[PDB]
RNA sequence: AGGGCGAAGCCAGAGGAAACUCUGGUGGAGGUCCGUAGCGGUCCUGACGUGCAAAUCGGUCGUCCGACCUGGGUAUAGGGG
RNA sequence: AGUGCGGUAACGCGACCGAUCCCGGAGAAGCCGGCGGGAGCCCCGGGGAGAGUUCUCUUUUCUUUGUGAAGGGCAGGGCGC
RNA sequence: GCCCUUGAAAAUCCGGGGGAGAGGGUGUAAAUCUCGCGCCGGGCCGUACCCAUAUCCGCAGCAGGUCUCCAAGGUGAACAG
């Protein structure tokens, strides 16, 4: 019964304003959301650099 | 003053900054002078001072601390030891 | 315990005074040879079956050779 | 003055302790947490370890200094006097 | 879920009573009590903050068991002192003695002069 | 009625000093031929914090001049001391900082600390934190020296007795406000049971002479004799003048 | 436990002739706020009042990283602690 | 002749004389935050073995699906070499 | 990061500096902070169970008190309910 409902939660369901009790930051912490991004974009940048796409100075 | 004569050396002459590199320059027998900042570690200085004595090379104790000398080489980094291989057209070497 | 890599080495270990039981585990695809000593239980993995059957004969004076099943 | 107009370091304390005290603390509270320059290597790493003891992280030169500053003025003025007298005695 | 108990009469979670989970061949999670973390020796110099290389960082009463080679390194001041501080001690101790000789020479010349 | 808080501190018990984590006494080197006649050299191995003390100390190691043995000391750190420095001391010691030499040698106007009150005592006056004494003036015969202490007093002293040149380290500690009671609590806990202090006016009149009353008042003059039995000697003892 | 507020430091962008200032971030300070366990014990002048109890119970409350709570060891003894 | 040898070096190799003496280390260190790695557990997708459900529906839902210490190897962490 | 807080001793164990000594004389020696194997030993006391709305203390199987470890699914910010 849970598994079924989790599949609903995947589709984007039982997830609107009136089924949230925690603050947004509690639900997804802003710091973590930031950490992901830096760890993405930085990883994109140093992959670009290490393929000779972008030079040292651009990268920096 | 020494800062003026250096300026010209750094511009036109050949040189080398730092202890690992200048000790290799003296050891080759190319280095004609060795500038030491005043704050340099005491063991380091005496070691260098001996290396010049063996290689019959000038050793000039700089008036300033290693930040001042590096500033005085025209670098934003700081240099404690600096060898002057070939001055360009300066009279840093007398 | 201790694994051994040379058929000779296990034969030398089996030939000691301290040794005793030299039980033999036919695992299929493996045929071990576990020889107990004072300190350690030496084992030797002999992948071939005919080579294991040959070694079976080469243990010396009347040791236990307590084959395992 | 990005976040605060006029509290800075002493914004931690919130409303508490009174305006004068918090103004008085801001001077020290800054200096004591300052990273100074190790007159030994020349890196900016002289950092107070505990009261009166400042440590360069690179140089590894622990240095008995002031309570909230690598140098008190008193120490400095005392240093120069002693140097003067030393020279006066020996010649 | 299999919860579990301590295996000794020490109830309190302490420096002495540290554990880890292990699955046995019997297929039951069981506490094993863990040995304290040994440290490599720090240098005799006393400025170099980093601990020494080529030494088995292990609880000191073990060293007893260990072979000599684990406990040290093949150098003068081996496993007592970091290399850097040896090769500075060396050239220091040399350069100092060369100057002591130079001052001895300047003293002897001054005696001969006077 | 009661024995008052104050009378009770003499019995020690709870009011003894806390001294587990204290790193040792902060003496000077003991006198000997080398100190007396020449100068012994030692090196500052480290600079230390000593709980319940505002001054930092200095492990200074010498060589015992009789046994092959590296003896060590705890000097109070002269401000501007640092590690890997040498610290010379004796009669023929050079007049620079962190350098213990007899007051008789050092010239007038010479700032010192950890100064021996009596020769061989191992360092008694001016050893606090921002404090020092100044050598005033010498009387060559009588072998005596006049010294100005931090309290202001101008004490006479034997010219033989030693002092470390320079002021004590960690000065200006008391410029910082404490603010938090907590911050007070944490100070005295590394010292002794002397903190949150209750005013005798607060107390009932059995545990203090100011106690009792329907209004928290003193009731008698708060100045008092010093020919005063312990139990009354409370408030302002032998107070020559009292106001602002 | 879990949340809130978001101090110094740091980044970028914009302005400024300079001094430096704004905007967006990041950062995570504090005898900081909410709030659990914990510690406590406001009000109901509630329950009980030959009690469950020689001081307890229920809800409601205060505090909850600090002058925090707490086991064991150890010290101070009667005009004494 | 012979109180072992290898590496530029960090250091290495199964052993590698040695006293009183000396120096050093380990034992041997607060709290708080953040981030990362490793396990235990949870989760998901499937394989099996046994279950329950089956009026209709459900390739179902439920259980269960292991490797001690000590050695050797190798990842994976870290290095102020 | 915080401190006018700087946060245990000792038993025990090792490393290094030194070089007093010892070893045999061309097949062996003394040596193994010994490498690998082999042999022998490890006495003494505690060890049941309860550990708490019934094995403890509150005269009792008393709504009180009494230090810890482990810690599943769902909902949910959550060791909240
Ligand atoms: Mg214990
Ligand atoms: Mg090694
Ligand atoms: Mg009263
Ligand atoms: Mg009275
Ligand atoms: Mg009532
Ligand atoms: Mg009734
Ligand atoms: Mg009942
Ligand atoms: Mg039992
Ligand atoms: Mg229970
Ligand atoms: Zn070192």
């Amino acid at each position: 019964r849970c598994r079924k409902n989790t599949l609903a939660r995947r589709k984007g369901r039982h997830m609107g304003i009136g089924k949230r009790k925690g603050t947004a930051n509690a639900r997804m912490p802003e710091k973590v959301t930031w950490m992901r991004r830096m760890r993405i974009l930085r990883r994109l940048l140093r992959r670009y650099r290490e393929s000779k796409k972008i030079d040292r100075h651009m990268y920096h | 003053s020494i800062n003026s004569r250096l300026q010209l050396v750094m511009k036109s002459g050949k040189y080398v900054l730092g202890y690992k590199q200048t000790l290799k320059m003296i050891r080759q027998g190319k280095a004609k002078l060795v500038i030491l900042a005043n704050n340099c570690p005491a063991l380091r200085k005496s070691e260098i001072e001996y290396y010049a004595m063996l290689a019959k090379t000038g050793v000039h104790h700089y008036s300033g601390n290693n930040i001042e000398l590096g500033t005085a080489c025209g670098k934003y980094y700081r240099v404690c030891t600096l060898a002057i291989i070939d001055p360009g057209d300066s009279d840093i070497i007398r | 315990p201790r694994k051994i890599e040379e058929i000779k080495d296990f034969l030398l270990t089996a030939r000691r005074k301290d040794a005793k039981s030299v039980k033999i585990k036919k695992n299929k695809d493996n045929v071990k040879f576990k020889v107990r000593c004072s300190r350690y239980l030496y084992t030797l993995v002999i992948t071939d079956k005919e080579k294991a059957e040959k070694l079976k004969q080469s243990l010396p004076p009347g040791l236990a050779v307590k084959e395992l099943k | 003055a990005k976040r605060t107009k006029k509290v800075g370091i002493v914004g931690k304390y919130g409303t508490r302790y009174g305006a004068s005290l918090r103004k008085m603390v801001k001077k020290i509270e800054i200096s004591q947490h300052a990273k100074y320059t190790c007159s030994f290597c020349g890196k900016t790493k002289m950092k107070r370890r505990a009261v009166g003891i400042w440590h360069c992280g690179s140089c590894m030169k622990t240095v008995a200094g002031g309570a909230w500053t690598y140098n008190t003025t008193s120490a400095v003025t005392v240093k120069s006097a002693i140097r003067r007298l030393k020279e006066l005695k020996d010649q | 879920v299999q919860r579990l108990t301590y295996r000794r009469r020490l109830s309190y979670n302490t420096a002495s009573n540290k554990t880890r989970l292990s699955r046995t061949p019997g297929n039951r999670i069981v506490y094993l009590y863990t040995k304290k973390v040994g440290k490599a020796p720090k240098s005799a110099c006393g400025v170099c903050p980093g601990r020494l290389r080529g030494v088995r960082a292990v609880r000191p009463k073990v060293l007893m068991r260990l072979s000599k080679t684990k406990k040290h390194v093949s150098r003068a001041y081996g496993g007592s002192m970091c290399a850097k501080c040896v090769r500075d001690r060396i050239k220091r101790a040399f350069l100092i003695e060369e100057q002591k000789i130079v001052v001895k020479v300047l003293k002897a010349q001054a005696q001969s002069q006077k | 009625g009661r024995v008052i808080r104050g009378q009770r501190k003499g019995a020690g018990s709870v009011f003894r000093a806390h001294v587990k984590h204290r790193k040792g006494a902060a003496r000077l080197r003991a006198v000997d031929f080398a100190e007396r006649h020449g100068y012994i050299k030692g090196i500052v191995k480290d600079i230390i914090h000593d709980p319940g003390r505002g001054a930092p100390l200095a492990k200074v190691v010498f060589r015992d001049p009789y046994r092959f043995k590296k003896r060590t000391e705890l000097f109070i750190a002269a401000e501007g001391i640092h590690t890997g420095q040498f610290v010379y001391c004796g009669k023929k010691a050079q007049l620079n900082i962190g350098n213990v030499l007899p007051v008789g040698t050092m010239p007038e106007g010479t700032i010192v600390c950890c100064l021996e009150e009596k020769p061989g005592d191992r360092g008694k006056l001016a050893r606090a934190s921002g404090n020092y004494a100044t050598v005033i003036s010498h009387n060559p015969e009588t072998k005596k020296t006049r010294v100005k202490l931090p309290s202001g007093s101008k004490k006479v002293i034997s010219s033989a007795n030693r002092a470390v040149v320079g002021v004590v380290a960690g000065g200006g500690r008391i410029d910082k406000p404490i603010l938090k009671a907590g911050r007070a609590y944490h100070k005295y806990k590394a010292k002794r049971n002397c903190w949150p202090r209750v005013r005798g006016v607060a107390m009932n009149p059995v545990e203090h002479p100011f106690g009792g009353g329907n209004h928290q008042h003193i009731g008698k003059p708060s100045t008092i004799r010093r020919d005063a039995p312990a139990g009354r000697k409370v408030g302002l003892i032998a107070a020559r003048r009292t106001g602002r």
